[PDB]
């Protein structure tokens, strides 16, 4: 999981 | 302020591409030649202007056998078949003419500017 | 031998996520309490391990209507229903119960692994 | 593209  | 799960665009591909070899939800025959191709409509639509043009006409939408222009090569269209169930395109120097022509014709552009650019190497 | 194009993955889920705003080829309505939600089969089962199990289901395949269990908040399916189709999880502390039940429900491991995480920091 |  990432910041977009 | 959302989230991002990188692997999931993959992950789903990877599972409507595992639904196709089980021919599970498949809604539609791409007859090539002699040929048949089982898919899911949406799948085709999602990768191709012609599939996308196809399936949003009021009267199309409903068929489930489309049959391609007698010049399609089956082998052009099955690569390509498989490069939208899973990105990857099997491209060599003996089929990159069929492809190209297939992907103009199925109007999948990323497709064509890469055999544009390998057949300008050769 | 094959090439692979890096962004198609990426680019099939924003069309199909294009054909679920305009509401083309959606093939189901999904019941929440008194909320509705169309989508397309395909894309339900390539994320949810519950929806895999419902439409590989010789019997129910075939319907239009799926009924969730009542205890299911709308909100939570659709936060869930949005992350299915762009990759993206509107994860909020006023709402992280509601998405991590709803996920251990319809079987989304990868999203319920992340609830969990965000839960254990707070 | 890339080489996979
Ligand atoms: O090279 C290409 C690939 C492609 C895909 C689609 N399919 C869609 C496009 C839009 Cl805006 N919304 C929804 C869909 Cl399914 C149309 C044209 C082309 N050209
Ligand atoms: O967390 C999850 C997400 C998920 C997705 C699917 N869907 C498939 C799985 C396979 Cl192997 N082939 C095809 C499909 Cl559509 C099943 C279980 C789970 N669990
Ligand atoms: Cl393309
Ligand atoms: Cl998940």
């Amino acid at each position: 999981w990432v910041i977009p | 302020s959302c989230i991002q799960f990188t692997r999931h665009a993959s992950d789903v591909l990877l599972n409507l591409n595992r639904l196709r070899s089980r021919d599970i939800l498949t809604d539609v025959v791409i007859v090539v030649s002699r040929e048949q191709f089982r898919a899911h409509k949406t799948v085709l639509m999602a990768c191709s202007g012609l599939f996308y043009s196809i399936f949003t006409d009021q009267l199309k939408c409903n068929l489930s056998v489309i049959n391609l222009d007698p010049e399609i090569n089956p082998e052009g269209f099955c690569i390509l078949l498989d490069f939208m169930y899973t990105s990857r395109l099997n491209l060599r120097e003996g089929n990159i003419m069929a492809v190209m022509a297939t992907a103009m014709y199925l109007q999948m552009e990323h497709v064509v500017d890469t055999c544009r650019k390998f057949i300008k190497a050769s």
